[PDB]
């Protein structure tokens, strides 16, 4: 019982077959040749060899003939033809099934050799030339500290041949293998025991996100079975399916395993940027590095644009030389003498704190969190050394030492289960209501398309921290049946409610009062390829330019509006006035850098920066959700909605949280630097007399026409104001 | 005579190595700066320093260097063995360069290596052993022979490396014909040059009395004719290693022939035809038309917008579209040359766009496909 494979089996046949029948068949031929014609009285004969006959006939198997060899008897002859007749359909289909056999071994086979010092990660899920091209790009970028991390790709595909390129390129770091995480052989081989981590990444772009988030739980679930230990950060397409990997035994986020949820994520950049209509660009690009390269075609807008793409966040520890000063004089330090924006703290077990008050002082050892170009800018905060060294006013020489009701948690306002039908409206209620100052969703679904998660977005609108009066109401225009089977979800928030029916109607809108809202959002949860990628998003340009086209007379195309893209690439429809180049990757095109248009793909090297500071992604998640704790993510986990009622005081005390405001120059104290002041003197104006620290500015494109702004992440300290700015602040009120 | 001075170094240069590896195992098995070297040298062999893509190149022109001065030998020469002092020869002596440099590229490719005995048995570290030691052999005789020095040939095969170190084959299909074409000329180069020994050689259990003295420009023809399953026959082989050599050769090459042959025809079958851009003239007018453009929609728009009842006008017809015409479209696009004009793009591409010059058109037609299934996705 020796041969036990089929295509060992198959191929022993194959060889042992062929050759017995050459071998045979070259015998024969031996024999009538040397014998000769015996009705030529054995006279017609030639003296070949055995082997000559061998030879001659490998030789007419092939369909080659020489001729240098030649059968001459007329059984020779005849043997000849009856051969050629059996043995060229031989050759000629054993030839090619020993090749298909012998090109089925596997390429990438082997394993992991762990070197006497290195780390590695292993990185599995959806790997392709795109999705791997796209993580290195951020995960192996010059901007991040140097760090030796070898990365360690697990996938049951053969690489394609533009990823073996890419593969060859990074040969020194980058190492790949055939295996899947689903097999215990295959953790082994990647020494997963020893990674610092398991990346899980996802086919964002998948017909069914369901199916995709169940293959990436499988995995967790498998990585997690074989040592429970191993640090695991998943991407996950579906906010619901992030309860049934909170559910594993083994699950822990305080010991580093992530979920990095990009339906939660891409609702919360949007939310928030209803409420700071700029935040979503300003925000998603501190999370991709970038570095900025000019080139002398750009217009003024862009070139400030990219030079703020630069930016990232960034985690360093202050030196000694920041102990005991308050928050305040540590942001003020930082930023006028060495040009970091500092953003927050790591308390001591220990808390992020986001822009603290002066009653918190810099701790021994304090980590912060800054945005600045590149890791060897925040270098600059660890080896600041006060008089005793870094006396001098150049920053690039510091570089040497000192020689109502609210949710269960308070986080959110809450109201009481209802039916639908309680906050549905027909368009004569909702005309009657005088919506104003609210945001309106544009929801485009069929009845059974997949759950967007529409808390997502809600959830952050309806933070504590604001008072109830300041809540801006919400209407959702869109399909009922879907919205009933989103509603579960939804029906503990105050002041929402359903318009049922499509957003493209012309009527909804004006009954919505369209013109008079804060933000529409245009949204869809349609199939991600229903047809190709120029239908994929055609309800959401439309809609887009439906609304941009109304007549308010008692206008138009300035209502505010923010787009989700299913297709970057359908960008460049998403405005007029534009000059699009499909060659252009999405955050530097107009859309995009006026906060107009969002897509999930500004959302991929999320993944990274949870492997290199998880700390930073807590920041944002708390931003982005308005304060959504591991708590609550543990209650709703539990599957019995969203619990609240009225709260105790010492829970309530968490209504103080920080949040991303954006203000105005034109009026108010601060429109003393609209007048030709600098970024910098409203900069530490503002953050001595209001605690308020701001992080960007909203700035016209058209500098005279036209209504769009575009965003300047952290301006340099002398950079000029303009008295039609605003400014991006956070803020305790 | 002296082929075994050769011979030996090449394989006994081997040996050492190996054994050398063997005990070291052993003796590590029984029983840092080191990862900063093996990766310096592996971030050098892959061309990522620019001192790395500097060597990455000199490999590129060192490797077809050393092949060229292998053709000149094997074409000027006569007995497989030759005596000629190393002292008289330019040609030689700059050959010593070449297997100077790809001794230390040699050293270079160990240090960078992870398992130190797999590296003593890849292809390469062959083609180096029966090169270069054999090489230097014939420094110390006055003579030389010509014996496995055909393998030279083979250092083509890292040139579709090369080329993707230096990030310059982009796309799938063309880094899949350098593959093709550089592979298949390597194999062909190297089985001729091995054929040329064997039959210049003659068998050595016939004591080197049976041989034939072929050129390796009439083996390579020879192997080419062989490959295709042509066989003239005006050249064969005659030694019964060379007969044997020309067996194994016909069980594998002949599916490297039908197979590259097709697959070359498919990447070169490949190019669009109805690339380039509109050329305005000085004052006729255009009408860009798109949509569903095929033979039934054209002939049907054309025979009413180009009809004699009509009023004379210089308007040509640009029609933009995604497909290859059909073969009766391109007839009838033929048949009115002066005046209808085709091209391959989408109005959903602003390059397209601008190849039809759609700035200054009189109009776009945007032409449906009535008989399809469903006429909400067609509009
Ligand atoms: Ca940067
Ligand atoms: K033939
Ligand atoms: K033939
Ligand atoms: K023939
Ligand atoms: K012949
Ligand atoms: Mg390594
Ligand atoms: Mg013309």
């Amino acid at each position: 019982n020796v041969l036990k494979t089929s295509t060992l089996i198959r191929l022993v046949q194959l060889v042992v077959s062929f050759v017995s029948l050459w071998l045979t068949a070259a015998g024969f031929l031996h024999l009538l040749e040397n014998s000769g014609d015996p009705f030529f009285d054995f006279g017609n004969a030639q003296h070949l060899t055995y082997w000559e006959c061998l030879y001659f006939l490998m030789v007419t198997m092939s369909t080659v003939g020489f001729g240098d060899i030649f059968a001459t008897t007329v059984l020779g002859r005849t043997f000849v033809v009856i051969f050629i007749m059996i043995f060229i359909g031989l050759f000629a289909s054993f030839i090619p099934e020993i090749a298909e056999i012998l090109g089925k071994r596997q390429k990438y086979g082997g394993s992991y050799k762990k070197e006497r010092g290195k780390r590695h990660v292993v990185v599995c899920g959806y790997i392709t030339f795109d999705s791997v091209s796209n993580f290195l790009k951020d995960f192996l970028h010059k901007d991040r500290e140097d760090v030796d991390v070898e990365i360690v790709f697990l996938h049951k595909g053969l690489p394609g041949l533009e990823l073996e390129g890419l593969l060859k390129r990074h040969f020194t770091q980058v190492e790949y293998f055939w295996g899947s995480v689903m097999d215990a052989n295959d953790l082994e081989r990647v020494k997963i025991q020893e990674a610092d981590a398991c990346l899980v990444l996802a086919n964002k772009y998948c017909q069914d996100p369901d199916q995709e988030d169940a293959a990436n739980i499988m995995r967790v679930i498998s990585i997690k079975n074989y040592h429970s230990d191993i640090k695991v950060i998943v991407q996950l397409l579906q906010y619901h399916n992030k309860a049934y990997l909170l559910n594993i035994p083994s699950w822990d986020w305080k010991r580093g395993d992530d979920a990095v949820c990009v339906a939660e994520l891409k609702l919360g950049f949007i939310a928030q940027s209803c409420l700071a209509p700029g935040f979503s660009t300003l925000m998603a690009n501190l999370f991709t590095m970038r570095s900025y390269k000019p080139t002398p075609e750009m217009s003024q807008w862009q070139t400030d644009y990219m030079r703020g793409t630069g930016m990232e966040m960034y985690t360093e520890y202050l030196s000694s030389a920041f102990n005991a000063l308050t928050f305040p004089e540590a942001a003020e330090l930082c930023f006028s003498k060495l040009k970091l924006l500092l953003l927050a703290i790591e308390v001591r077990e220990s808390t992020l704190a986001i822009n603290p008050g002066p009653k918190v002082k810099i701790e021994n050892a304090t980590q912060g969190f800054f945005i600045a170009e590149s890791a060897e800018e925040v270098k600059r905060a660890f080896y600041y050394c006060k008089n005793c060294h870094a006396n001098v006013s150049d920053v690039r020489q510091i570089k040497k030492c000192k020689c109502r009701k609210f949710d269960s948690t308070g986080m959110f306002h809450w109201c009481p289960d209802r039916p639908l039908n309680d906050c549905l409206q027909d368009r004569s209620q909702a005309s009657a209501s005088g919506l104003r100052n609210h945001v309106v969703v544009c929801l485009f679904a069929d009845a059974a398309s997949p759950l967007i998660g529409l808390r997502n977005l809600v959830m952050p609108l309806r933070a504590s921290n604001f008072h109830y009066h300041e809540l801006k109401p919400t209407i959702i225009v869109g399909n009922l049946d879907y919205l009933h089977r989103e509603w579960k979800t939804l029906q503990n928030f105050p002041k929402l409610s359903i318009l049922p029916g499509s957003p493209l109607n012309r009527a909804n809108l004006r009954a919505v009062n369209i013109n008079l809202c804060d933000m529409c959002v245009i949204v869809s949860a349609k199939d991600r390829n229903m047809e190709d990628p120029n239908l994929v998003d055609k309800e959401a340009i439309l809609c887009s330019l439906n609304i941009k086209a109304m007549t308010f007379d008692d206008a138009g195309a300035n209502v505010p509006l923010i787009t989700e893209l299913a297709n970057d690439s359908n960008v460049q429809f998403l405005d007029q006035d534009d000059d699009d180049d499909p060659d252009t990757e999405l955050y530097m095109t107009q859309p995009f850098a006026c906060g107009t248009a969002f897509a999930v793909s500004v959302l991929d090297s999320l993944m990274s920066t949870s492997y290199f500071n998880d700390n930073a992604l807590t920041l944002i998640r708390t931003l982005i959700t308005g304060g959504a704790t591991p708590e609550l993510e543990q209650i709703l986990a539990e599957g019995a909605g969203m619990r609240g009622g009225y709260c105790s005081p010492a829970v309530l005390a968490n209504r103080d949280r920080c949040r991303v405001a954006q203000i105005s120059l034109f009026d108010g104290p601060l429109a003393q630097f609209g007048q030709g002041g600098h970024y910098g003197e409203l900069f530490v104006y503002a953050l001595r007399h209001f605690g308020i620290l701001c992080i960007g500015l909203y700035r016209f494109r058209d500098t005279n026409p036209s209504s769009k702004r575009y965003v300047i992440t952290n301006p340099p300290e002398d950079f000029p104001l303009l008295p039609t700015d605003q400014v991006y602040v956070l803020t305790y009120k | 005579r002296q082929w075994y001075s050769f011979l030996a170094s090449s394989l006994v240069t081997f040996g050492s190595g190996l054994v050398v590896i063997i005990i070291y195992r052993i003796v590590l098995w029984l029983c840092g700066w080191m990862t900063e070297a093996k990766d310096w040298a592996g971030e050098l062999i892959s061309g990522q320093t620019t001192t790395g893509r500097i060597l990455v190149g000199l490999v590129f022109l060192l490797s077809i260097a050393s092949l060229i001065i292998y053709f000149i030998d094997a074409s000027t020469n006569t007995s497989v063995e030759t005596c000629l002092p190393w002292s008289s020869s330019t040609t030689q002596q700059v050959d010593l360069a070449f297997n100077v440099f790809f001794m230390i590229y040699f050293f270079i490719r160990f240090v960078a290596a992870n398992d130190k005995l797999w590296f003593w048995v890849e292809l390469f570290s062959f083609v180096d052993y029966f090169t270069i030691p054999p090489s230097f052999v014939a420094i110390y005789l006055d003579r030389n022979w010509l014996g496995l020095q055909f393998l030279r040939a083979l250092r083509l095969m890292s040139i579709p490396d090369i080329l993707t170190y230096l990030n310059v084959l982009k796309t799938s299909t063309l880094i899949r014909l350098v593959q093709l074409v550089v592979s298949f000329v390597s194999l062909w180069l190297t089985a001729a040059g091995f054929l040329h020994l064997l039959e210049n050689s003659g068998d050595p259990f016939f004591d080197f009395g049976n041989a034939q003295h072929l050129t390796y420009w009439e083996c390579l023809y020879f192997l080419m004719v062989t490959m295709s399953t042509v066989g003239f026959g005006d050249i064969f082989a005659t030694t019964v290693l060379g007969r044997t050599f020309v067996v194994i050769f016909i069980m594998i090459f002949i599916g490297l022939f039908a197979s590259f042959i097709p697959e070359i025809a498919e990447i070169l079958g490949k190019r669009q035809k109805y690339g380039g851009s509109y050329k305005k003239e000085r004052g006729k007018r255009h009408v860009v038309v798109c949509g569903y453009i095929t033979f039934d929609s054209v002939s049907n728009f054309l025979k009413d917008f180009l009809h004699k009842d009509r009023e004379d006008v210089d308007v040509e017809i640009v029609f933009l579209h995604k497909g290859l015409p059909g073969l009766e479209l391109e007839g009838l696009l033929k048949r009115h040359f002066t005046q209808v004009e085709y091209f391959w793009g989408s109005v959903m591409d602003a390059n397209d766009l601008e190849r039809v010059k759609i700035q200054e058109a009189d109009a776009c037609l945007v032409l449906a496909n009535k008989y399809c299934q469903d006429p909400d996705q067609e509009d």
